[PDB]
């Protein structure tokens, strides 16, 4: 070469701002049966990092992911309406849900993204599973198609851009020709602002909650009554368990899972609710005696 | 309202994040400014469940109060844009980024009311500082007064809080694994509620004290109503039935201990039996530690 | 270093043969960058110019630096 040759190598990452993610989850779970889709608005820094700052849905038809209610006039109209708010943003990608199963791209899925590849060259297709994502990590990947033609022509070991890694499996269905023929795995990050963090952190307005109140003292004796009688019932069975365990080997006390009502587990289960209650039950009365003295 | 058609206004976290994102959209040199959006939501009882919101181009003079602009046409376009994406998303009110109320607000409340009666304000903060929730909800009612002054559009406070869905829940969950709050167990959690509660009463009362001190001197014309209510406060304080109350409160405590005693005792016995189990497992592990 | 290279060049031919797939190509062409440090030996490159053509974008940045 007398001049540089085409290049691609890149550890592509997506920042999804704490705002966006919540909208993708919510709106995406709206359509468990018929998955929704949405445009992704934000900026595009250097060339290693997509910055999705915000998203907004698109309408649909009533069968699935049609692109006859993915009107060019919808996204046109909206883009102008968000310029007049104060968002000089452009389309960077398109996300949808594949609820209930693995974060992969289907034939129509692939094909669709191909259109966002002609219209624009920088497109990440981001995937959210509002069902499985529940509680914990939040299953959410990202994918970008890869030129299958160039792969056939000898650039098959030349679709390796320099990404980091962490391995997947259940989507090896279409990821064995996905990761290794049709698309690949981008990696996801977040940006935990301190203002958003001090905002969400709020979940209780207590200046009228506990400590300025306390349950009804006839509602509270009817509670103790019940528990401290259940104590008796469990107690008896507890003696009957302490005679048994002595005369048996731990394999038979191991598989003892018929009527869990007998053992310690329920005297602990109780005492920690009872106590709790009551202690504090306890302090609440005293504290108010001085506070509103 | 007198109507039982409003009471618990419940705002989901993504709204909070949405107004806090809107406050930095405008935020160039147009910051230090009230910014306003419309609240989309659903409701069917004593609730106004807020879910979605989107900024509406809004301007306001910084010394006048009749010079405010709000692109209601923009609303009658977007409102339909979002309806076309989710049915069941009427306009249940509109939010105003604080820090507190402005005389101008009532005016706005009637250019948003041309859509939905019952519209509410939801003052959200752009600065974490309060220890209660950054979400106060007002309604535009009107009343008559014993003094004989003409009817008015005032603003009346209704209780507020934030709720969630499974989606919302999970996103927030995910965003607070840095600031862990789950290491803290039950018992201590509620002691926290009872100290953090005094942290509220303290500053609320403090605010009333600054107000009373404000009219007494450094004059600020008296509003008989405030002082009225402020009398009911000092009649309601628990006092006049002192001796009897004492003799009773002591008794109910006595009970409370009786049951704590029992609790801690059982707890002890059970833990000790646990210890016997350890010792015997240790002897039988010592027979194995020998052998070959 | 030049007068006493005591290392076997038949070990690195098995590692060059086995794995020249994807990033591994870089890895091997840095093994030499340490296996012949200071001994001034570019016989991995003079006699095997096929991997310099196979070299990606940045494997060309770590093949011109293996001579420094």
């Amino acid at each position: 070469p007398p001049t540089d040759a085409p290049a691609v190598d890149t550890a592509e990452q997506v920042y999804i701002s704490s705002l966006a993610l919540l909208k993708m989850l919510k709106h995406g779970r709206a359509g468990v049966p018929m998955e929704v889709m949405g445009l992704m608005l934000g900026e595009f820094v250097d060339d290693y990092t997509v910055r999705v700052i915000d998203v907004f849905a698109m309408p649909q038809s009533g069968t699935g992911v049609s692109v006859e209610a993915v009107d060019p006039v919808f996204q046109a109209k909206m883009l102008d309406m968000l310029k007049q708010t104060g968002r000089p943003e452009m389309v960077v990608g398109w996300y949808h849900s594949h609820p209930g199963f693995g974060c992969w791209l289907s034939g129509v899925d692939i094909n669709t993204q191909q259109s966002f590849e002609a219209l624009s060259e920088r497109a990440v297709a981001v995937v959210v599973d509002p069902i499985q994502s529940v509680k914990g990590k939040v299953v959410i990947d990202a994918f970008r198609l890869i030129n299958a033609n160039m792969m056939v022509l000898g650039h098959e070991p030349r679709q390796t851009t320099s990404n980091l890694g962490h391995l997947n499996k259940p989507s090896i269905q279409a990821l064995i020709h996905g990761l290794n023929r049709h698309y690949y795995s981008i990696t996801i990050n977040y940006r935990k602002n301190e203002l958003e963090q001090k905002m969400l952190l709020n979940l209780h307005k207590k200046s009228w909650m506990e400590g300025l109140t306390l349950q009804d003292y006839s509602e509270h004796c009817k509670h103790n009554e019940s528990v401290v009688k259940e104590m008796l019932e469990l107690a008896k069975n507890y003696n009957k368990a302490v005679e048994e365990e002595d005369k048996m080997t731990p394999e038979q006390l191991a598989i003892k899972n018929v009527g869990k009502q007998d053992p310690k587990r329920h005297l602990e289960e109780h005492v920690d609710v009872l106590m709790t209650s009551n202690i504090v039950q306890c302090l609440a009365a005293m504290l108010d005696t001085v506070v509103f003295k | 309202m007198p109507e039982l058609a409003v009471q618990k206004v419940v705002v989901h976290p993504l709204v909070l994040l949405s107004v806090v994102d809107h406050f930095n959209r405008i935020g160039k040199v147009g910051n230090q400014k009230r910014v306003v959006g419309v609240l989309l939501g659903s409701w069917q009882k004593k609730v106004l469940d807020v879910s979605n919101s989107f900024a509406v181009p809004f301007d306001e003079d910084d010394k006048d109060d009749s010079v405010w602009f709000l692109d209601h046409d923009y609303l009658e376009n977007m409102y339909g844009m979002f309806k076309k994406v989710n049915a069941r998303e009427r306009i249940v009110g509109w939010y105003h980024t604080g820090p507190k109320l402005h005389k101008n607000d009532i005016a706005i409340n009637e250019l948003m009311k041309r859509y939905c009666p019952n519209s509410v304000l939801v003052i959200i903060d752009v600065k974490p500082k309060d220890l209660g929730l950054p979400t106060e909800a007002y309604i535009s009612v009107e009343e008559v007064h014993d003094d004989g002054t003409p009817t008015s559009k005032t603003f009346e406070h209704v209780t507020s809080e934030i709720g969630a869905e499974e989606a919302e829940e999970v996103g927030v969950e995910h965003l607070l694994r840095d600031i862990k709050d789950t290491t803290v167990g039950t018992l201590s959690q509620r002691i926290t509620n009872q100290v953090h509660g005094l942290k509220g009463l303290n500053s609320k009362l403090l605010d009333i004290r600054s107000y009373l001190e404000k009219v007494a001197t450094g004059k600020l014309p008296i509003n008989h109503q405030i002082i009225y209510q402020l009398q009911d406060v000092f009649n309601l304080l628990p006092d006049v039935s002192l001796q009897e109350f004492v003799k009773a409160f002591y008794l109910k405590t006595n009970d409370q201990m009786v049951v704590v005693y029992l609790a801690s005792l059982i707890r002890s016995v059970v833990a000790l039996h646990n210890l016997i189990n350890n010792k015997i497992a240790n002897r039988d592990a010592e027979k194995k530690e020998g052998q070959e | 270093l030049i007068r006493n290279n005591n290392t076997d060049l038949m070990i690195l031919k098995n590692t060059k043969d086995a794995v020249r797939n994807s990033v591994c190509h870089t890895a091997t062409v840095i093994a030499n960058s340490f296996m012949h440090c200071g001994t001034t030996s570019d016989q991995f490159l003079r006699d095997n110019l096929e991997w310099l053509a196979r070299a990606t974008n940045w494997a060309k940045f770590t093949a011109t630096a293996s001579l420094g």
